[PDB]
């Protein structure tokens, strides 16, 4: 009963959340990826002089 | 009558999420140039484990790592020189997870025996044994040098206290087994993926669930978390990996292929967040493009299934563990 | 004409012997899974067969075709030494493999302790040392040499290189090389066949109502190829010494070359497991 | 240079570790591991205790051969996600209550036997246990005889297939108990042999409360399992 009630309190709690459109989220993710692109040695092969595994 | 009462709320949540769907992530990311082919060559190979490997966790300095096998042994390696440092026998030979503390002082492990044990590296003897779970442990991550969070098979996750040995907070709400978790960069929130095909977002300080995502169809075996702190990716048994979003509160992209019918056992991101690495049961790994959903390479060389995966803190190398009792370092 | 045709067959055979053995050696070489305690004896066998294919066969082919030995007497002695060493080291390895299978099947609980990677190296080294002690030692020295006038003429001359031997060595080398490693293999495979038949009978008794050919075929092929290849020559060897003039040189040479072929077949017989086939598919 | 000392220290440490790893690997390869699995009310604890005379483990040695057995009790779940960890064991020991056929609930469950049959079918067809044999202990053989002989209840009432079944045999007794026992055993043999593919078999047995020879049966069955695996590996079976 209460457990049944619980699934009601939890459902009410998560119901009222302010949400932004997915366009803003996609833009933020793309901006982050483009900003920190050059600092990814895995994506861009660095010279073997700085590679510690060569 | 109460059970009936709840859905009106679920329908409202679904309607709100559908209203918030302004566009598609694929549509916005349409002019992005492809990353092209990505080739990785094995640089190091680590041997010494007598049986299959179920876990590993890169050190905080991106030099050392720990691994756990089913012969009941933890070995702390050294990636640069491929020579061991420690070998720790275990009381119980069934271990399913391991962790390595951010300060580099402690190492934890647990398994079918419902006990989480930590070890003191700078002294190798057992420091504290934590008990209270009624099922096997799936994962455990060092939140700090004094408190740790674990997820077990009794559909609960708990926050522990090393000095006292007693649970501080208990998280409840899942229906089936819990299989993985991941902590935010600031260690303020963490997510968990269960066997009822649902992922939940918790608050560590308070102890209440904030959101829930139920996009998958089968059990969830792995979960990672975006470097920015506003997204996370999951891997399930239905050969699909999805990318959710905390602010928008629904999924954005799905990664799948018609020629893949096996499962996923591990998921990890890269330093910049552009790539997504996932391990499969077809004895090989795959590399995905996060913003375009297209394969960009394959990592073959394992003779048995892959059960672990991790990327260094500085993003220089990726390590894979497999049931072939071998570890490899790619670059 | 006929000479050119024989030359063609010979050239074609040296190739197969080299290729099969080099292919077998590379795969154990290129893959971690294949290595195993049982897979070192196969490596030793492949190495011996490769050495024989490179060294023994081409020089003998040149001698047969040119009808005269151009090389020096010392090189003739060295060639005979290499021939005997390779032939006698390519059979005791088969005996060792048979014994290993016997231990693996008959004693299932004690296989792990009895065989260890450290003992395999000792066994292989002992086998090769026994092979070399009966090949170089009595041949580089002149303890096998015959006594009749034709033998003296052949030994003194630097143009001809023929094989002449006395009774003692012709019997001792044959006993060491062939006869001893045969009864062991026969006894081992008979025991293995009995065990297989017993297990098949047990399965049939347990669940026959709800639902020995493979074993017979495998044992038959394994025993038959070796016995057919190497049996006639090692009886001709003794006969041509006990009684004079019965066996001509041509028959002796032909039956000797029949034995050389067997090293080609070993990759086909001992490497039909799925792992080796997958490895072969992997490279080349 | 002059750090040339630390490296040497790491090189020494690696060898020190490797020696002990080899020494322990010998013992690890020496021993055999078994898994004990059974349904409720089967009699697992009694059998384990008689053989002796989270996870619970017992070690025994027969003829200088070390055996290691684990019974995982934890707590009940139909999802069994932890069983994928037991795919390198020698064999799986299955214990079933033979006399609990006419026990409808344990509810409105299918007779408990049917639940045991469904569990066995799930175990047999698992993807990670494709090459693991099963040792079957049909426990409680005296209560079954009591229920069959001079018994109001009948097998045909719960299992309609018993109506048109005839004995196949090794009687040791009464004519009814042999038919009942062999029908029950065939009900498992059918499932075992439906999709065996020849890589793993089943070895049914008939145990009781006062039996003392279970350990010898386990020893013999493990020896047969290893011998059959070796025979099949070399293409002789
Ligand atoms: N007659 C008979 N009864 C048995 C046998 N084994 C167990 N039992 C019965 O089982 C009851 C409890 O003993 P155990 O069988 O060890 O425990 P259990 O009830 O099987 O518990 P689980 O094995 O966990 O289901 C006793 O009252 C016994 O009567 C047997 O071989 N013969
Ligand atoms: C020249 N050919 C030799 C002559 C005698 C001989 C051979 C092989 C094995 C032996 O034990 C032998 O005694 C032949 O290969």
């Amino acid at each position: 009963i209460a457990q049944a009630r619980k699934l009601v309190e939890q459902l009410k709690m998560e119901a009222n959340i302010d949400r932004i459109k997915v366009s803003k989220a996609a833009a933020d993710l793309m901006a982050y990826c483009e900003a920190h692109a050059k600092e990814d040695p895995l994506l861009t092969p660095v010279p073997a002089s700085e590679n510690p595994f060569r | 009558q109460l059970r009936q009462e709840a859905e009106q709320l679920k329908n409202q949540i679904r309607d709100a999420r559908k209203a918030c769907a302004d566009a598609t992530l694929s549509q916005i990311t349409n002019n992005i140039d492809p990353v092209g082919r990505i080739q990785m060559r094995t640089r190091r190979t680590l041997r010494g484990h007598l049986a299959k490997i179920y876990a590993m966790h890169w050190g905080t300095d991106s030099r050392l790592l720990v691994s756990a096998s089913q012969d009941g042994k933890l070995i702390i390696w050294d990636s640069y020189t491929t020579n061991k440092v420690h070998a720790i026998p275990l009381r119980s030979s069934w271990v399913m997870t391991c962790a390595y503390a951010p300060s580099g002082n402690y190492v934890a492990c647990g398994g079918l025996d419902n006990i989480c044990s930590i070890y003191n590296l700078k002294t190798v003897r057992v420091s504290r044994e934590l008990a209270g779970h009624t099922g096997y442990l799936s994962c455990c991550r060092f939140l700090d040098d004094n408190q740790i969070v674990t997820s077990s098979g009794d559909t609960t996750c708990a926050l522990w206290d090393i000095e006292t040995g007693q649970q501080t907070t208990t998280f409840t709400g899942h229906t089936g087994d819990v299989m993985s978790l991941s902590l935010a960069p600031d260690t303020r929130l963490f997510v968990s993926g269960a066997c009822d095909a649902s992922a939940k977002l918790w608050d560590v300080r308070e102890g209440m669930c904030r959101q829930t995502f139920t996009g998958h169809e089968s059990d969830i075996n792995a979960i990672c978390f975006f470097p920015n702190g506003n997204a996370f990716a999951t891997g399930s048994d239905d050969a699909t990996c999805r990318l959710f979003d905390l602010r928008a509160d629904q999924e954005l992209m799905t990664y799948s292929h018609d020629n893949i019918i096996c499962g996923i056992t591990s998921v990890s991101f890269s330093k910049s967040g552009r790539l997504l690495l996932a391990g499969y049961d077809d004895f090989n790994c795959n590399v995905w493009d996060a913003l375009k959903a297209d394969r960009a390479g394959v990592l073959a060389g394992h003779d048995n299934r892959v059960s672990c995966l991790g990327v260094t803190d500085d993003g220089m190398a990726v390590a894979t563990g497999s049931w072939d009792s071998f570890l490899k370092i790619w670059n | 004409v006929w000479v050119v045709g024989m030359g063609i067959v010979m050239s074609l055979i040296v190739l197969a012997i080299v290729f099969g053995n080099v292919l077998v050696i590379t795969a154990i070489a290129k893959f971690e899974r294949l290595q195993t305690v049982t897979n070192y004896f196969i490596t030793s066998l492949a190495c011996a067969d490769l050495v024989m294919g490179l060294a023994v066969v081409p020089f003998g082919a040149a001698h047969i075709l040119t009808k005269t030995w151009t090389f020096g007497n010392f090189w003739c002695e060295f060639w005979t030494s290499i021939d005997v060493l390779c032939v006698t080291a390519s059979i005791e390895t088969l005996c060792v493999i048979a014994v290993d299978r016997y231990f693996a099947i008959t004693s299932p609980f004690k296989y792990q302790s009895l065989l260890t990677k450290n003992k395999a190296r000792v066994i292989i080294l002992m086998v090769w040392i026994v092979s070399g002690l009966t090949s170089f030692l009595p041949i580089q020295m002149h303890w096998y040499r015959a006594t009749h006038q034709e033998a003296i003429n052949c030994y003194a001359e630097e143009t001809c290189c023929d094989f002449f031997t006395n009774q003692a060595y012709a019997i001792a080398s044959s006993i060491v090389s062939f006869y001893v490693p045969l009864v062991i293999m026969v006894f081992v495979y008979s025991r293995v066949f009995q065990e297989a038949k017993r297990q098949l009978q047990k399965i049939d008794k347990s669940e026959g109502r709800f639902h020995e050919h493979k074993a017979l075929k495998t044992l038959g092929i394994i025993m038959g190829t070796f016995t057919l290849c190497w049996l006639p020559f090692f009886i001709v060897n003794i006969v041509h010494v006990i009684q004079d003039n019965l066996i001509r040189k041509e028959v002796y040479i032909l039956l000797n070359w029949i034995g050389y072929v067997n090293s080609g077949f070993n990759p086909l017989i001992y490497c039909r497991s799925p792992d080796f086939r997958i490895a072969f598919q992997e490279l080349l | 240079e002059d750090q040339r000392n630390e490296e040497k220290a790491q090189r020494e440490a690696n060898k020190k570790i490797e020696k002990q790893l080899q020494k322990d690997k010998q013992v690890y390869r020496a021993t055999h591991r078994l898994l004990l699995l059974g349904a409720g009310e089967s009699g697992k604890s009694t059998i384990v205790k008689q053989m002796r005379i989270g996870i619970f483990e017992t070690k025994f040695q027969v003829d200088k051969v070390n055996f290691h057995m684990f019974d995982v009790g934890g707590q009940r779940d139909e999802r069994r996600k932890w069983i994928q960890c037991f795919n390198d064991v020698t064999a799986i020991i299955f214990v079933v209550a033979s006399s609990s056929y006419n026990m409808v609930i344990r509810d409105n469950q299918t007779n408990r036997l049917q639940e045991a049959l469904n569990l066995f079918k799930s175990i047999w067809n698992n993807r990670w246990l494709r090459t693991i044999s099963v040792i079957l202990f049909l426990n409680k053989q005296d209560l079954l005889a009591e229920k069959v002989l001079a018994g109001k209840s009948k097998i045909e009432d719960y299992f309609p297939e018993f109506a048109r079944y005839t004995t196949p045999a090794t009687p040791e007794e009464d004519p009814r108990v042999t038919r009942a026992k062999y029908f029950i055993r065939d009900e498992f043999l059918r499932i075992s042999t439906a999709s065996g593919d020849g890589r793993h078999y089943c070895y049914p047995h008939f145990t009781c409360a006062v039996d003392t020879e279970n350990i010898r049966r386990v020893f013999n069955d493990c020896r047969d399992i290893i011998q059959r695996m070796h025979l099949r590996q070399y293409e002789l079976l």
